[PDB]
């Protein structure tokens, strides 16, 4: 009741947490696409 | 496949495409000035 009356606040931290989250998965995905190369050859044991 | 003979697997492309990669760069931010007395005392003398 008493943390009612302050209103937004509690959603603003929570909105803030989310969109962080987002970038980082954002991020993540962008990384590893350009890690992947568009044509790779088999690994075998005794590989080099 | 790589190969166990002296010649060598080769991939090569028969066709091509042209595609266009879009980036944003922001280089500058908005330029705020901002009267603090105005803003704090709303032009009121008991304020000032």
């Amino acid at each position: 009741q008493l943390l009612r009356e302050y209103g937004q606040f509690c959603s603003k931290i929570n909105q803030a947490l989310h969109g962080a989250n987002l970038r980082q998965d954002d991020s993540v995905r962008n990384l590893f696409a350009s890690v992947k190369s568009s044509q790779s050859s088999p690994i075998i044991p005794g590989f080099g | 496949d790589q190969l166990n003979s002296s010649y060598f697997k080769l991939s090569i492309p028969t066709n091509f495409s042209f595609g266009v990669t879009q980036e944003y760069i922001q280089t500058t931010i908005q330029k705020v000035t901002v009267d603090c007395k105005q803003y704090v005392c709303n032009g009121f003398q008991k304020c000032e």
